[PDB]
Formats: structure tokens, C-alpha cells, sequence
């Protein structure tokens, strides 16, 4: 009928919050002590259950959890635009910045924006922002607002915890390591990208 | 939220200002060194001009305009109230120049390398304890107004507050030491990833132990100092003509309480930092022990646009509802 | 009748509330200027 | 022997101070606010409010308040006038304090201190007691640790600070002299006849204070030098205590400077009084 | 606590459940047509009413036999509200289902009839506001109105009120689930009169 | 660690508030995209 531990866990009053949160994409980091402990105790049976939905449960080596739908899933999937991926990669770097340690892990969006413009080909972001823009102040401000919108979209997924009563700061969680799957392996990024596609991690765009 | 800028208005009125670029600060430091090296404690204008000669040559300025440049710099220095001039009657235009308290403080912060040490704290502490015990005995004995003024009010005003300020300064030096260690840590990890771990581990614990010892001593002293202040306040409570001593006692109590709370808060902050550091090592220094991951990520972002891509995340359809 | 929440969760909720409010306020002006641009283009075309 | 080493080092480290009127006003407001709160710690949210006050006082733009405040905080931290302690639980997630140089600056502008003889009397009494104890302990003699603790430590960590404070008090009296000169100029240039009496009063009071200071300092210095000579004679019996001998020599030199400064200042003051009275006789009374 | 009632587990174990759960949480008005789903719900209604209560959601069976999920102000599952024009289309679909000609047509209608019904029984000015706030009242506006009416009909088909027939989208059949838009007119008067009154009042 | 105690009648408010903001923001996103398409069509018409 049902495994004993699966039945016992399902009755746990903490379950509904997770069940609704995970199927909306939320990644679970180490911070949420109670939720993470619950998942640790009952990983096997939860994985078995969701596998009936035709969706997969993944625990990457870093220690987080996330839901990955397969081709024939019974719950839809979705992706995110290029700008969000860019912001995610930048966030991934800041986590690793050895000079950052003075900041204890708290950051500010001003640094995020300033750093970003040191890498991306200025126009190649402007075109995604506005074709007519060629470094004007107004379009720079427009991009400044677009990055905030992307960051809110990212937080909803669980990559960053906001802090304090002022939005101009935030904290990064270890779930950002996902954005590095491209460079995880030492082989040519292209074949690795196709391998990721085959595994279902990412779809080409 | 209402405002109180009166002090700012007054300062803007008096035109207080400091302007010490690198060259002027080097000149002032040369003055301080030369003064420290002489046995007479006095400088003729010639010595100042020679020091400015050396400072100017160090920066490679025009050598034909040393005199007027130096004179105009020195006049403004006097204007900014760092130097005080004395017209030695035997040589006009060759006055004797001496530093003011502000200048001495500025120069000392740089030249006098003050390294924190606990023996200083213990000794200062014992001295203040003895002074305060004497003051308390004098207050309890009692006497006329002259007795009070000479034996209670003056000691507290002119000795105790000085020692407490010195202890505060010592804690500020401890702050600077912590900042140095932080910087050190940062750079040390940035040099090499796998090796530095040990060093880091040692540093952290050493600083924590020093903090603990300091805080313990401070509290153990504060108990008795507060008891003595209470004794003095109780002794004064009976006389209605000694409010000035009451205000001073209140100020001393508040200052000591701030001093004590400070150390506990700092220890908590250091524990947080420690934890942070540890976290960092576990999640990042085992994964890319050879630093390849970060460089590859840099390059991938740099050349990202050559082949965009996007990853996937489950997004269940939201529940539809009516009004 | 009383709910207890960890300090971190409440802080996160408040920060997110403020961020969302600021984003919405900005986007209002963004739409306003876009519509004004459309209106100006239409007026100048005629 | 040439200086350039120190200037080269300072140039290498990029030491510098830059506090124009507005930034200095902000720093003074910071110190004044800090002086009042019982917590002993101030958050970024209060720093921005302090900057708002100064900004309103200077008729500056109110639309760039946050950015200008953050830039000012960065400038301050760069010059080493503040320390930044991250504290997520605090409003703004930051705690700010004053570093030793910041206190040394702000105290002199705000914490006004004027000279008083009783202060010096107390310092002389305490230092005399400490040096007597040190000389006795050294005369007792013992192991190297005995010196390191009971002899070296008092001399290095107690006596020197009191001597430096005595020097600072002398500098304060010098500042008072300068203020007196400016005050006499201001008074006399206003209403000559009506200001001469104040002129004479100021001169007399200044001279009396100077003479009393010098006499007190001589009286104390005799005994202090006696005890320093005692400790020196004691340590010449041991060849392994050069560390203490050099400190003794430096302390003697400091005392010599302190004592000669008083006499030089007194001579300068008597000359100044002579010139002032000649000026009065030749220009004031004549017209 | 009481970890699990036997019948609750037996119900959650039925192999068909997961699709039903995912559809329900999408709000679909599971009805009689799905004889299997209807039977399964009939067997284990009360216990599924009990379980979903933890989500702060009421599993309500309407009088006419169909089932749908109605959450409260404190839902633990995200909820979204559909646009007004969708509600207008829903009401119009409610009216047609009552037409006596349904039996003659077996319930087969084509999008042209629905579009004409909307246009004739709806205010032109309100619709022109709906289609585009800058609309000039020209034809292009009416063509885009037809396009969005088609899109809304597709969304409603996702809700499950209507069925597409064969492999051509031009033919569709209505089911009894449409009453969710007509339950407001449960009065005993003429459905035409009640719907006309509601549409006139803007309700 | 530290905790915050709140009554339900107050807690429910912020949960409603954030959801309303999110829905309004998404609707505005859609409307802005539609306006963008219109302006693009007008621009290509002009040129």
C-alpha cells in the first residue's frame, strides 16, 4: 500500500510547505535547518514518491536540493532569459572572490552592476536592453533597473536571501554553484554543454 | 526626524580645515623626526627650511623655488594651527617653531608604533584602582568645602578620566590589530589556496584567545571600580552642595559601562567572522584546490555570447481563480 | 494565535517586500515613458 | 646623516589627510553623536542621518544624499579615520567606530581642555611615587624576570606616558600664550586708552602663571633626577641590562628638554613684555 | 499523531492519482465525463477533503456532480486570477449550454457562433476598451479581438469546461461544468433574463 | 539564534501583500511587452 516511513513522513506537519515550494522551483540550501533536516531524514522515500510524478529529485554534491523535470513530466518546466543567466554567473563568481572575505558574504547591488560592466561587451548588453542605446545615461539607468528585476526573479527561485529593511543588499547561498555546471568538467565547454542538454539540465537557446 | 546642525554651523563659521596631501604630511613627519632627534627641543627656521629642502628633493620639484614655496607652506601650516611660532629676540625672521597638540597627535599616530600589550592595561588599571580607593576614603571621611574640592573633586576630574580615556585608546589599538589580521588573512588565501589553511587556522584562534583574556581582566576590574564609585555617590548623597561631583560620577559610570559592553560585542563579532571563514574554506577551497574553476568561469562569462544557453527549473502552473 | 518565525526569515520577507515595491514603482514610470514615446511618435507622424 | 628614508617610506605607503570644511563638520557631528549614546556603537543608518544634517546645513542637493554619504564613508575608511565592523543584526548591517587618529583629531576640536596647575601637581606626585617604587624594586635586585616585570615594565609602560602628558600640558600652556597674544592685539587695537588696563592685567597674570609653573617643575625635577640617577647607578653594576640603561638615558633627555623649555619660554615672555610696554610708551601714550 | 488512516493510504496508492492531483491543483473542474476519475473521487471523497485541508483549500463538490478546488485567503498554493473577458466568455458559454438546440446539435458548436454571440450581446465600447486602450475602433482591433477570444477559449479548454472534437479545433463540445459561471443565476427565472440583467449591470 | 513572535491577523497581511504585488508586476510586464511590440511595428512602418 505505502512504505511505513513514506506514510509517516507525509503526515509530518512540515510537509505541505515543502511540497508547494519545491514544485515552484525553489532550491533548498543549508540555511533552512528544519526543512533541510526533514529532507535529509527522508531522502529515499521522497525520491521514490516524486518519481511517480515522472519528475526527478537531485542532490548535487554541494549539499542542496532541487527538482528537475524530465521529458515526460506531469508538471511543466521553464527556463530563464540570457540576462538572468549572466547575473547568475556573476553571483557565482562573487562567492569565490578571495578579496571578498572582508565582507563576510554580504554584498551590494552597486558592486554587482559595476563588476558586470567589466566583462560583458558594453553594446552586447545594450542591444539586449535597447538597440538605439550606445552608452547613453538613460539606457544605463534602464539596465540598472533591469538587473534589479532579474535579481528579484532570481531570489524567488532561492539563489539569494534578502537582508535588512533596505533592498540594496543581499546574501548569496551555496545553491548558486549550479551555474558552474558548464565549466565543471575540463573537456571542451561545447561537448559538455551538449552532455548537459542530454542529461536534461539545460535546453539550448 | 528633526535636526541639530548648530555645531556644524559654528565650524563652518570659524573655517576650520585640514589639507595634508602626501607632500605636506611628509614635511610634517620630517619636522617631527628632526625634533625628536635634537637635545634642545627647539628649531631655528633654518632647520625647518633644510628639512623642506630634503623633502622637496625627495619629490623632485623645481629647485629654484624652494624658498618662497617653503615660506608659503609654513605660513599656511601656522594658519591651520599645527605649528606655533616664537620670535627669538636674537634673530628676527628666524623664529623658533614648535608643534601643537593636534600636530603631535597626528605625527604620533604614524611614527609611534603602538602595539597592544596586556601589561599596560593591568598596570594602568592598578593605578586607577588605588587612586579611586583613596578618593573613596577621602569622601567617606568628610570635611569642609575645601576638603572636598582638594581631595575628591580634583582627583576624579584630573586623574581618573585620563586613565579611562587611555584604556579606551588601548581598545582602539586592539581594533586596528583586528583589522590588520583580517587583511592579512584575505591576502594570504589569495596567494595560494591549499597551503594557507594552517596559517589561517592559527591566526584565528590566537586572536580569539587574546580577546578572551583582555575581556576577563576588564570585567574583573570593573566590578571593584563600580563598587568604589557607588561608595563615593553614597557618601555624597547626604550633602546638598556637591552636585558637580554627582555629574562626574554619573559620567564615569556611563563611560565604564560602555567600555565593558564593547568587549563582549566584539567577541561575538569575531566568532561570527570565524564561522564565515570556515564556511568559505569548506564550500570553495576543496572543490577547486587548483583554482582552475574560477579562471574557467571568468573566461566563459567573457566569451559567453558566442553560444548562449539556459537551464531548467520546475514551474508548476499556478491555480486559476475568479473574482 | 501567535506565530513564531526565525529572525532571518522575517528579515528576508521585509527586504523582499521593499525590493518588490521599488521595482514596481520604477516600472510604473517605465511604462509611462514608453506610452509617452508612442504618443509623441504618433503625433509627429501626423 | 640623511633623512630621505622616512619620506620615501611615507611616499610608498601613500599616507595623507584631506578634511576640508564640510567633511570635517561631518566628522565632528559623528563624534558628538557618538559621545551621547549608551550603546557605544553607531550604525550606518545614523551616519546617513548625520550626513543629511550637514547636507542641509550646506545647501547641497538632497537627491544624491545616499550616494554622497556612501562616498564620504569610503573616503573616511580609506584614510583610516573609521573602522567598519559588519553586523547583520544592526540597522544597515554595519557598525562604525573611531580609530585612534580619529579620536586624537576630534577630541582637540570638541574636548576643550585648558591649563591648570593642580593637574601637573597630581601628575608629578603620581609619577614620583611610581619611580620611587621602581627604584626600590631595582635596588632589591633579582633574576632577569624580576627586572623584566618590576623594573622594565613600569619604566616602559607607566613613566613614559606621564612624561608625554606633561609635555602635552606644556603645549597647551603654549597655546594659551598664543591666545593671549591674539587677545591683547584685539583688545588694544579697539580702544587704546580703554584697553591698556586689560593689557597690563593680562601680562601680569600670564607672567605669574609661567613663574609658578617653572618653580613647581624645578622642585619636582630635582627629586625625579635623583631617583633616575639611583636606578642608573644600580644598573651599572650589571652588564646585561643595557635595555634598561638606554631607557634611563632617554628619560633623562626627556626631563632635560621639559625643564629647559620652561626657562626659554619665560625669557621669551619677559622680552615680549618689554617690547609691549615700549610700544605702549612710544605710540600709545604719545598720541 | 495519527500517521495515516488506512483508506487515505489506499487512496493515495491508486496508480491514477498523480495525474488527478496535478490537474486538480491546476483548478480543472474534474467532472462526470472522466468516468474513471469520477469513480475514484466518489470512492475517496471525504478523505481527500480532509487531506487538502492542510493546504488551506476546500475540496468542494458542486450540486451538479462536478468537483473543483476553492482556496481561502491564506492559501499555501499560489493562485492567479484570470482576466474579465475570460469571465465574459465563460458566461456566454454558460448561456449556450442551456439552448434547446443543444440536443439537436448534440452539443456541437463552432467558434464563429460564439464570436457572433459575444459581439451581438456585448457592448462594443467596453470590448474596444478591452482589446486595446488606444484602440481606434477600426477593423484591426476586431481581428485582434477575435484572436484573443480564441486564446481565452483555449485557456478555458485547459480549465476543462469544454472539449475539442476530433482533430480540428473548429469543433468543440460543452460539458455540465459550465455552471460555475451560472451558479450566480441559480434563481428560478429565465436564464436568458438573468444573464442579460447581469451583463447590463456589468456583473 | 533569535525568533520573532507575531499574531496571525498581522502575519496574514504581508503574505497577501507580496502576492498582490507579484501579480500586479506580472500584469504590467505583459502590458509593457505588448506596448513594445506596437512601437516596434510603428518604427518599422516609419522606416
Amino acid at each position: 500500500v505505502m512504505p511505513v516511513k513514506l506514510a509517516q513522513a507525509l503526515a509530518n506537519p512540515l510537509f505541505p510547505a515543502l511540497d508547494s515550494a519545491l514544485r515552484s522551483g525553489r532550491h533548498i540550501g543549508l540555511d533552512e535547518l528544519d526543512n533541510h533536516a526533514f529532507l535529509m531524514d527522508f531522502q529515499e522515500y521522497l525520491e521514490e514518491f516524486y518519481a511517480r510524478y515522472n519528475v526527478e529529485l537531485i542532490r548535487a554534491p554541494e549539499g542542496f536540493f532541487y527538482l528537475r523535470p524530465r521529458s515526460t513530466t506531469l508538471i511543466p518546466r521553464s527556463v530563464l532569459s540570457e540576462l538572468d543567466m549572466m547575473v547568475g554567473k556573476i553571483l557565482c563568481y562573487l562567492y569565490l572572490s578571495p578579496e571578498r572575505l572582508a565582507n563576510e558574504g554580504i554584498f551590494t547591488q552597486q558592486e554587482l552592476y559595476d563588476e558586470l560592466l567589466t566583462l560583458a561587451d558594453e553594446a552586447k548588453l545594450l542591444k539586449l536592453v535597447n538597440n538605439r542605446s550606445t552608452g547613453s545615461d538613460v539606457d544605463r539607468q534602464k539596465l540598472q533597473e533591469k538587473v534589479r528585476s532579474s535579481l528579484n526573479r532570481l531570489r524567488r527561485l532561492g539563489m539569494v536571501w534578502f537582508m535588512g529593511h533596505d533592498s540594496s543588499k543581499f546574501r548569496i547561498t551555496e545553491s548558486v554553484f549550479r551555474f558552474g555546471a558548464d565549466v565543471r568538467a575540463g573537456d571542451d565547454p561545447r561537448e559538455a554543454q551538449r552532455r548537459l542538454i542530454r542529461d536534461g539540465e539545460a535546453m539550448p537557446i | 526626524s528633526q535636526t541639530v546642525p548648530e555645531l556644524v554651523a559654528w565650524a563652518r563659521k570659524n573655517d576650520f580645515s585640514i589639507s595634508l596631501p602626501v607632500d605636506r604630511l611628509s614635511f610634517l613627519l620630517a619636522v617631527a623626526t628632526l625634533n625628536g632627534e635634537r637635545l634642545d627641543g627647539e628649531m631655528s627656521e633654518g632647520e625647518l627650511v633644510d628639512a623642506f629642502r630634503h623633502v622637496s628633493d625627495a619629490f623632485e620639484q623645481t629647485s629654484e623655488t624652494i624658498g618662497v614655496r617653503a615660506n608659503n607652506a609654513i605660513n599656511d601650516m601656522v594658519r591651520q594651527r599645527l605649528l606655533n611660532r616664537f620670535t627669538s629676540e636674537q634673530a628676527e625672521g628666524n623664529a623658533i617653531y614648535r608643534l601643537t597638540p593636534l600636530g603631535i597627535g597626528i605625527t604620533d599616530y604614524y611614527i609611534r608604533q603602538r602595539e597592544f600589550s596586556t601589561l599596560r592595561l593591568s598596570m594602568q588599571l592598578s593605578i586607577v584602582a588605588g587612586e579611586l580607593k583613596r578618593a573613596a576614603d577621602a569622601a567617606e571621611e568628610g570635611g569642609d568645602e575645601f576638603h572636598w574640592h582638594r581631595n575628591v573633586y580634583a582627583p576624579l576630574k584630573y586623574s581618573v578620566a585620563e586613565i579611562f580615556d587611555s584604556i579606551d585608546l588601548t581598545q582602539r589599538l586592539m581594533d586596528e590589530q583586528q583589522q590588520q589580521v583580517k587583511d592579512d588573512i584575505a591576502q594570504l588565501l589569495n596567494k595560494d589556496w591549499r597551503a594557507a589553511i594552517s596559517s589561517c587556522e592559527l591566526l584565528l584562534s590566537e586572536t580569539s584567545g587574546t580577546l578572551r583574556e583582555l575581556q576577563d581582566t576588564l570585567e574583573a576590574a570593573g566590578d571593584k571600580l563600580q563598587a568604589n564609585l557607588l561608595r563615593i555617590q553614597d557618601a555624597t548623597m547626604t550633602h546638598d552642595d556637591l552636585h558637580f561631583v554627582d555629574r562626574l560620577v554619573f559620567d564615569l559610570q556611563s563611560k565604564l559601562d560602555r567600555i565593558i559592553s564593547w568587549g563582549q560585542q566584539s567577541i561575538d563579532l569575531w566568532i561570527g567572522y570565524d564561522r564565515h571563514v570556515h564556511k568559505f574554506i569548506r564550500t570553495a577551497i576543496d572543490m577547486d584546490k587548483n583554482r582552475v574553476f574560477a579562471q574557467r568561469l571568468r573566461q566563459s562569462v567573457q566569451t559567453y555570447f558566442d553560444e548562449p544557453w539556459a537551464l531548467t527549473y520546475a514551474n508548476a502552473d499556478r491555480l486559476l481563480d475568479m473574482r | 494565535d501567535l506565530v513564531t518565525i526565525p529572525r532571518d526569515v522575517w528579515n528576508d520577507i521585509q527586504g523582499y517586500i521593499d525590493s518588490l515595491e521599488r521595482e514596481n514603482d520604477s516600472l510604473k514610470n517605465q511604462l509611462m515613458e514608453a506610452d509617452e514615446y508612442v504618443a509623441e511618435l504618433e503625433e509627429k507622424l501626423n
